[PDB]
RNA sequence: GGACCUGGCGGUGCUUCAUAUCCCUCUAGAGGAGCCUGUUCUGUAAUCGAUAAACCCCGAUCAACCUCACCACCUCUUGCUCAGCCUAUAUACCGCCAUCUUCAGCAAACCCUGAUGAAGGCUACAAAGUAAGCGCAAGUACCCACGUAAAGACGUUAGGUCAAGGUGUAGCCCAUGAGGUGGCAAGAAAUGGGCUACAUUUUCUACCCCAGAAACGAUAGCCCUUAUGAAUAAGGGUCGAAGGUGGAUUUAG
């Protein structure tokens, strides 16, 4: 029920932990609370893969540094 | 006509393949070989038995058809062909015969059985009238060819056992002897094991029935086993339930311990339990509840 | 205008290869098929509709082929290629000692053109803390960390992992998971040790 | 060659919330949040707001396929009560027996 | 669409109306009647709009000993085979609908004149 | 008098590698007629015999899934017509078996299913401790 | 391939040869249909990506000189070289890649008769660097499509400036030549080319006809060929076994070629040759000439792919029925009844003589109810042939039952097609045994069967037997007016009537005898 | 009185085969179901798809084998290979019969993206089960 | 998607291999209502 | 107008019956109050259809926005559709069903009686009826052979359904088609189906049955929380009345 679709040699560890695409953030602020939990959820969720979590994660980026206006 | 002996030959010629397919000399072989092979080769979830694929003899499948009755020319051979009934007609013919040639010397078998012998039809009160013919004979003397005339439509009364069965005692360790049974109810499901020389306190998945059952009619049920052949505290029982009624384990736990006492006590007392009635699993169950109906028979309110 | 000519029932011997008649799966054709029999609801003075239209006998499954010999020569013929299992393992107790991690996975099979369905991915596995731990302080840890893995009736831990798409990926995960639990229950806290 | 109007008004329904899925997802769970300041749930609120029509899970219906018969159609089959009925009477469908119980 | 189309004669039926409280109670209708038609029987499988030449079906497979190879049919004889085929089907329902001529006994409208030709033959041959 | 001479045996190569070992390989069929899924476990209880293998059996209880629908058509709620789905389950076990003869096995019952039928393997196989712990 | 029922059950091998084809074509059509509207068919539905499902793109992309030269050899065609080369020379004036160029060249050599000179005097316009490739590639143009004198001319250019180029070099010189067959293949030898050794077997096509001082050479040039030890001998054996075709058979090098194929049988074959499909026809070819049992058996893991085509198939079992039928027979038979139906006029002659050489005569009925069945019908040889064989016999009584049968059957496929008039000529030649056959139960039929053969008759000394044996087998009347009526037609039925009449004829009325006499 | 898949009675004169005489009530107790699949039994998937790629086949088959059948079709899906068995009549000629059986064939394994074949029985005359 | 179905379906009955009644029906009355207006 | 055939009807006779159905009888309910949800009606620019038995938690196993088919306003004109139309016609229809049916008759094809009339065809210790087939029945499903389901023909209500879908006829085919904003869906009133209780067999508490207290009732309203959603539901505090077991009548077993 795999035969073919290797999700191009990925791995467990690149799917869950993402500590390494978390590093432009302190570890106690709300974006990190948010972060976190969306990271939980990623590595929860099998259906996509890392490059869905990784474009999960640049738009968060994006957009949150698009609003650094308040950093409140 | 020629037809049945082609499908007969057909058939000799299919089944030794088919004895060659399934691995079998084809000199031995049987109907239920047959049977077993066909299901095996050719499974059909059909409920009916003639709906499912059937490979048998032709002589069987094809109902008897009467053969052409006259020759090719002119008269016919029986001597009743002009009217029908002909066969039933001769044979009330040799009745009768019978009968007054002994009147100068001085089960039964369905309707629709006689007509399958028979290659023709009747009518109901044409067969009581048959049925009335042959026991004015039989009220009377009857040789032994009239018995055997008789007897090659009477049938085998089949006569079931009206019996309990009887569960076969067991021993275990330490010389203990016991008899164990299952009993069952509407949604519950046990079985219990009488030990004969103990008695005393009872279990009941490991509990006393004195707390188990809080309500005294359930341990009223469960007594009326023992009150009934009078053999009260000289027994003891384990049991194992499995249901979601109370008296329904109630139920389920009498009728077990019903039919593990009937083993050891004679079978003139598990008659007498028969005729108390407490031997028998109860077939009510809750009704199915229709598409309709309010409930499983209540309708909703006629408006009119 | 064009006639068929009579079927292969005639033609066919008593002894014959069935099994290379009808080496795979396929449907009846009473043409090649010889046996009489027939299937159908009887009419009254009626018999079961003969083999030639016969659809039921179609639209059922079809299991002429297969027959006991062709599977004897079948099996025979793969023995060649058949394993043997290690004498020695002839137990439940002896296999779970030689090897006590044991590990299942499963899948489902279906009818159509695709084949990937979610339920592959799952997987689980078991092993008896009673031999593997090797101390008390970690297994009163492990213990107190698992709140329901665990089964001290049957003494046996048993997790599953379905957090990631491939078969592979859970297997790799969970025996990662199993090495770092290990790893932490070697150790110890001071708030831990405070209780 | 679709059945009428309003089935091709599902079908781009449905493109549209596909096709936006993901920001609907992303910008609802930054609304929903707590511990995110109220000024910017607000922001994703008023962006939500502004978002297109037709471009949420909420308008489309779950419409039969054949007889485009929104009401009493089987989620599994996706068919019609009545085109079911159909298919099982003549017994096109597979595995489908009458109650008899 | 395609699927909600459907086959001929459950629409044929619902077209004609044959059953229905028309037909009973013998009241019928104001002398309209559809004639029933089958359109199958008519064309070959073969043509359509755009004629590809079939060696399978719509040609002969080998002419010449030699096998054919698809092929387009030009507008011109295009046009032809569809105005042969009008013309067919024109013929058709001409010869379909005509003129039905019972020969008039003693007045039209009443079967008193009218013979029905000889009986029928017995089962045992008797020609009448 | 037909009979072929050299008969084309496939190659087969036996790696370095060793074979796993399952515990248990318990398949479960799905289907809609008693009379097939015996059949099948007939077929696959004869073919490991035929091999010389362990067997189980055993027939777990019938599921049955019913659900009513409205019989007509505008207006007719008290008159409904039902439909049910029934599911038989079989269950096969096999204890003590190398990872060949699995995948040999299995693939023979995966070409020999017939249609109406749905197959859960669950295979168990043990294996020896990491290094890293 | 064919299915099951007996209906469509292809029952003739043109038929058969329509049927398949009749499904290529319908193959050619999906193609069509799947490259005409590929969105269609675009979604992939299916889990596993599959190309050969895919739908199919010959579509140029928009003018890109450089990306239009490298889907140049993607496209596989002509006008996009063309128009390419166009693009490159006229306003562009500028090489892609120099591999590029030799794709261009590889492509139209391939693809080459006015146009091909056109595309060969097109291409000298290309770019100076023209390398060995190019010079080369245009020889095996000019060889395989051309006249020889440019290929020679090229390959004189090369020179003053590989193995198959080489190989078509000696084509082209070679299509009496002692001293350009020695002088090419000495330099050629001498080259350190080393080829596949298919210079050899295009040198041997060539000298598919020459004389026994080039034949016996080439049995010196294959021992070579061993020595160096590369040959499988799969395709030039077969070709100097096709070369020793011939006045008088050679049994000596027969049993030497048997003993070598039986060496190449028992080992193990790979495929190498385009030519392997012409090896087995001309191979049985010979074999038939050879006339021999065991070589039969010697000839017939997965080397049944080199029959191919249905005609060479057509050949092969052809002769090997027919050797097997000249070859007791019952050993034939039944292999031929167990290839039958597997198996698809001249073939039924030969196993209708073998049965007659053989004496049994209950075999050829069967064989003719199959025949019959599969596709003998509208033609009438073999039927003359059986039933003169099976009517020359009368010895078993019972079976005249099967006879009048068999019989009936003939007659009933003789008449059934007036409008094509080939059924006139029939019955004439061959009505006379059926008649016969009729007469041996039944009578009657015979009867008014002779009746409507003498009132279409070429009388025969058998058929005045015939009508002998049938007056005298009790009727004088009902023999008289078929006997009579015959002699007043012809003069030999009158010579035996002189006889006939003696019994109990000329007693019943004068009439008929005055007749007699009159015609007398 | 309900009408569903079921034939009116007339006066003797309409043949009727097996499955269209019996009733929609007769479907697993005297019938057979015509498709085979395992979308219906309970964990599986894909239902709908199947219900619908299967009507849209005995469509195409019945219009590109017009006038020539006399039954419905029968499907068999093992796995991946889909199986189609039907029955049909003699009345054109075995080229255009096996040329329309290879057009449809390469017509479904493209669509599906599935391994497809047929088989097809042929009779002189329509089965009649009963006159009705 | 049904213009996939019903376009394949429509080029295909426009080759002339797919009989289709009810478009036959539908174009026969499209037939007689043109030419009774 | 006289006499007849068949059916219906009879507050028409005799006999046998009525299974939860006629009554006498048995139980529990509806018509009392509140609430939920339909219907009639009022008004609104604001769908449609059924609307005695055989409709009124009916199309709907769902309407906050699509569902939406209404309406106001604003746009498109070969318009996804080799166009389209929820436009009229269920009194053209198919398809699908209520109904007597908690029936047992319907019957092609033959013969006979009536002077060869419509029509009829029963006597078993037997006098002209024979019968294909359908249905009943039988068998199958659930736990049996009973029971329940299922089945339940011919026909009646021109019964319902052109709005599941298609189609005949007649129409719009710059529209009576298509698209996007908005609200539309309240009750001075009457009625129907269901829920709650009007009590102490009750109410609360732990347990589901050996106890202790009280001597009730909100699924409505106000406020708040949370559920999904871009924008009705469950829970918590307050409010603590009507209500005192039903007006002729009527429902189910
Ligand atoms: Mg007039
Ligand atoms: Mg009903
Ligand atoms: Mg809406
Ligand atoms: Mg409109
Ligand atoms: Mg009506
Ligand atoms: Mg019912
Ligand atoms: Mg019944
Ligand atoms: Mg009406
Ligand atoms: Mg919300």
């Amino acid at each position: 029920n795999e035969a073919g679709f290797d999700d191009d040699g990925s791995e467990f560890h690149e799917h869950i932990f993402l500590e390494k695409h978390l590093e432009s953030f302190p570890k106690q602020g709300p974006i990190r609370h948010f972060m976190e939990l969306v990271t939980c959820g990623l590595s929860k969720n099998p259906y996509l893969s890392v490059k869905q979590k990784v474009e999960h994660i640049e738009w968060f980026r994006n957009y949150f540094n698009e609003k650094k206006d308040i950093l409140k | 006509e020629d037809f049945i002996k082609k499908q007969i030959e057909e058939f000799n010629i299919g089944k030794r393949h088919l004895a060659n397919m399934m691995g079998e000399d084809p000199e031995t072989f049987t109907q239920e070989d047959i049977d077993r092979a066909i299901a095996y080769l050719f499974p059909s979830g059909l409920f009916e038995k003639r709906a499912r694929p059937v490979m048998k003899h032709p002589e069987q499948i094809f109902p008897r058809q009467r053969a052409i009755q006259w020759g090719e020319d002119g008269r016919p051979f029986h001597y009743l062909f002009y009217t029908g009934k002909q066969s039933y007609y001769s044979l009330m013919h040799d009745v009768y015969g019978m009968l007054l040639n002994l009147e100068k010397h001085q089960r039964w078998l369905i309707k629709e059985e006689l007509e399958e012998m028979l290659v023709e039809k009747l009518s109901d009160l044409d067969y009581m009238q048959f049925i009335r013919l042959l026991e004015k004979l039989l009220t009377s003397q009857c040789g032994a060819a009239e018995e055997e005339f008789v007897q090659r439509f009477r049938r085998s009364v089949t006569l079931e056992s009206k019996k309990q069965l009887i569960e076969p005692v067991q021993y275990d360790e330490q010389g203990m002897a016991f008899s164990k049974s299952e009993g069952k109810r509407k949604t519950a499901k046990a079985e219990a094991i009488v030990y004969k020389h103990g008695s005393g306190r009872i279990k009941v998945n490991g509990i006393d029935y004195q707390l188990y059952f809080p309500i005294t009619q359930d341990r009223e049920q469960l007594m009326f086993p023992f009150h009934f052949v009078d053999r009260l505290g000289k027994h003891d029982v384990t049991c194992t339930v499995s249901g979601g009624g109370r008296s329904a384990q109630a139920g389920a736990i009498r009728l077990a311990m019903a039919k593990a006492l009937c083993s050891f006590v004679t079978e003139d007392e598990v008659e007498w339990m028969r005729q108390a009635g407490l031997l028998t699993t109860d077939p009510r169950v809750r009704e199915r509840k229709k598409p309709g109906q309010e409930g499983a028979r209540r309708k909703f309110t006629w408006k009119k | 205008r064009r006639k068929a000519l009579p079927p292969r029932t005639e033609k066919m011997a008593v002894d014959q290869d069935w099994p290379s008649v009808y080496p795979v799966a396929a449907p009846f054709k009473p043409s090649a098929v010889p046996l009489p029999v027939r299937m159908g609801y009887p009419v009254k003075k009626g018999v079961p509709m003969a083999k030639e239209g016969n659809l039921e006998l179609l639209k059922i499954p079809n299991f002429l082929h297969l027959t006991p010999v062709a599977i004897k020569k079948h099996c025979e013929a793969l023995k060649d290629f058949c394993t043997e299992w290690p004498a020695a393992l002839d137990s439940d107790e002896k296999c779970e000692k030689h090897f006590p991690i044991e590990i299942d996975s499963t899948d489902y099979v279906s009818s159509g053109p695709s084949v990937r369905n979610p339920r592959a991915r799952v997987v689980v596995l078991r092993v008896k803390l009673s031999s593997l731990n090797l101390d008390d302080h970690a297994k009163k840890k492990l213990i107190k960390l698992v709140g329901e893995r665990y089964c001290k009736t049957t003494d046996v831990l048993t997790i599953k992992t379905d957090r990631c798409p491939l078969r592979r990926q859970n297997y790799d995960y969970a025996v990662y998971l199993l090495t770092v639990l290990y790893h932490e229950s070697w150790n110890t806290e001071e708030w831990e040790k405070s209780k | 060659h679709y059945v009428d109007w309003r089935m091709w008004r599902d079908v781009k329904r449905r493109k549209m919330a596909y096709e936006y899925a993901d920001e609907r997802l992303r910008i609802n769970s930054l609304r929903k949040n707590t511990i995110l300041p109220k000024i910017l749930q607000d922001v994703a609120d008023e962006e939500i707001a502004a978002l297109p029509r037709d471009s949420c899970p909420v308008r489309i219906r779950n419409r039969c396929v054949m007889t485009s018969r929104p009401r009493g159609v089987k989620r599994r089959w996706r068919l019609s009560r009545i085109v079911f009925r159909h298919l099982a009477d003549h017994g096109q469908l597979s595995g489908i027996q009458r109650a008899t119980w | 669409s395609f699927f909600t189309k459907l086959t001929a004669d459950e629409l044929w039926k619902g077209a004609l109306a044959e059953t229905g409280a028309g037909a009973k109670k013998g009241r019928g209708k104001r002398t309209k009647k559809k004639k029933r038609k089958d359109l199958n029987r008519g064309q070959i499988i073969g043509e359509g709009r755009y004629g590809f030449l079939w060696p399978g079906l719509n040609v002969p497979l080998m002419k010449n000993g030699a096998v054919q190879t698809i092929a387009q049919r030009s507008k011109e004889e295009q046009e032809k085979v569809e105005a042969d085929m009008i013309q067919q089907r024109e013929e058709w329902d001409r010869k379909k609908k005509m003129k039905v001529k019972r020969e008039r006994g003693w007045s039209g409208n009443s079967w008193g004149g009218i013979s029905l030709g000889p009986p029928d033959p017995g089962p045992c041959g008797e020609t009448y | 008098v037909d009979v072929p001479k050299d008969l084309t045996k496939p190659v087969v190569t036996i790696s370095d590698e060793p074979d796993i070992l399952y515990k248990r390989l318990s398949v479960l069929v799905k289907g809609h007629d008693k009379a097939v899924l015996d059949s099948y476990e007939y077929f696959a209880v004869l073919a490991a015999k035929e091999l010389g293998i362990s067997i189980k059996v055993h027939e777990p209880p019938r599921k049955i899934e019913r659900f009513t629908l409205l019989q007509s058509v505008h207006i007719y709620k008290k008159h409904r017509v039902q439909y049910e789905m029934r599911t038989l389950y079989r269950c096969l076990e096999l204890e003590h078996l190398t990872g060949s003869t699995a995948d040999v096995y299995l693939e023979y019952i995966q070409r020999n299913l017939p249609e109406g039928v749905a197959m859960e393997v669950t295979k168990t196989q043990l294996e020896q401790l990491p290094e890293h712990i | 391939v064919f299915q099951d029922d007996p209906y469509l059950m292809p029952a003739s091998s043109l038929e058969s040869r329509s049927f398949l084809l009749a499904k290529k074509s319908g193959e050619n059509v999906a193609k069509f249909i799947i490259n005409s509207y590929p969105k269609y068919f675009q979604k992939d539905i299916a889990e596993p990506h599959i190309p050969c499902l895919m739908p199919e793109y010959f579509e140029p992309q928009i003018k890109d000189i450089s990306e239009a030269a490298l889907k140049e050899r993607i496209e596989l065609r002509k006008v996009k070289a063309s128009v390419d080369m166009f693009d490159q020379l006229l306003q562009a004036g500028t090489t892609v890649s120099l591999e590029t160029t030799n794709s261009l060249l590889d492509l139209l050599c391939y693809y080459g008769t006015w146009r091909a000179k056109n595309n060969a005097e097109r291409i000298f316009s290309l770019m100076p660097e023209k390398n060995e490739h190019s010079y080369c590639t245009m020889i095996r143009g000019m060889v395989k499509h051309r006249a020889y004198e440019q290929a020679l001319n090229l390959y004189t250019e090369l020179l003053n400036n590989d193995v198959y180029t080489f190989n078509a070099l000696i084509e082209a010189t070679v299509c009496e030549k002692w001293s350009k067959i020695l002088e090419l293949l000495r330099h050629m030898v001498a080259q350190k080319v080393k080829p596949n050794l298919q210079t050899f077997n295009t040198i041997l096509k060539c000298l598919r006809r020459f004389h026994v001082f080039a034949r016996s050479p080439a049995l010196q040039v294959l021992r070579e060929m061993k020595a160096i030890g590369i040959e499988p001998s799969l395709a030039t054996y077969h070709h100097i076994i096709r070369l020793f075709d011939p006045g008088d058979p050679l049994k000596r090098s027969s049993f030497i070629i048997y003993d070598i194929m039986n060496e190449l049988m028992g080992k193990r074959f790979s495929p190498k040759d385009p030519d392997d499909d012409k090896f087995f026809q001309s191979a049985m070819s010979i074999c038939s000439s050879l006339r021999d049992l065991e070589l039969a058996y010697q000839v017939h893991g997965d080397n049944w792919k080199f029959i191919g085509p249905d005609q060479h198939r057509n050949f092969y079992y052809s002769k090997f029925f027919d050797l097997i039928c000249l070859m007791q027979i019952d050993v034939t038979l039944k292999w031929y009844e167990d290839l039958i139906p597997s198996a698809y006029s001249q073939t039924m002659i030969h196993l209708l003589q073998a049965l007659d050489v053989a004496n049994r005569l209950e075999v050829i009925p069967k064989i003719w109810k199959d025949s019959k069945e599969y596709g003998h019908t509208f033609r009438s040889d073999l039927r003359e042939e059986i039933l003169m064989l099976m009517a020359r016999d009368k010895h078993p009584p019972e079976l005249q039952v099967a006879f009048a049968d068999c019989a009936a059957d003939i007659k009933s496929a003789y008449e059934s097609q007036p409008i094509r008039q080939t059924a006139q000529d029939w019955p004439a030649t061959s009505l006379n045994c059926i008649a016969i056959l009729f007469l041996r139960g039944r009578t009657q039929e015979a009867w008014k069967m002779l009746g409507l053969f003498r009132k279409h008759k070429i009388p025969r000394s058998e058929l005045l037997n015939e009508l002998m044996d049938s007056a005298k087998v009790n009727s004088p009347s009902q023999a008289i007016e078929v006997v009579e009526l015959a002699s007043a037609f012809s003069l030999p039925i009158c010579e035996g009537l002189t006889q006939r009449v003696m019994s109990d004829f000329a007693i019943n009325q004068e009439q008929k005898e005055a007749l007699s006499n009159l015609t007398a | 009185k309900n009408r569903a898949a079921r034939v009116r009675v007339s006066k003797g004169d309409k043949p009727v085969t097996y499955e269209e005489a019996h009733a929609p009530h007769y479907i697993a107790h005297r019938k057979g179901w015509l498709s085979l699949h395992t979308g219906n039994l309970d964990g599986e998937d894909h239902a709908a798809e199947r219900t619908v790629e299967d009507v849209f086949l005995r469509k195409f088959m019945w219009g590109t084998f017009p006038g020539c059948l006399a039954d419905q079709l029968v499907l068999k899906r093992r796995g991946n290979q889909l199986e189609i068995c039907a029955v049909v009549l003699r009345q054109l000629s075995p080229h255009k019969y096996y040329f329309l059986v290879g057009y449809s064939e390469t017509l479904l394994s493209y669509f599906y993206k599935c391994p497809v074949r047929l088989h097809l029985q042929t009779v002189p005359s329509k089965v009649v089960y009963k006159y009705l | 998607n049904h213009h996939t179905y019903a376009e394949l379906m429509q080029t295909l009955r426009f080759l002339g291999l797919y009989r289709d009644e009810h478009q036959d029906f539908m174009d026969e009355q499209k037939r007689l209502k043109k030419l009774r207006g």
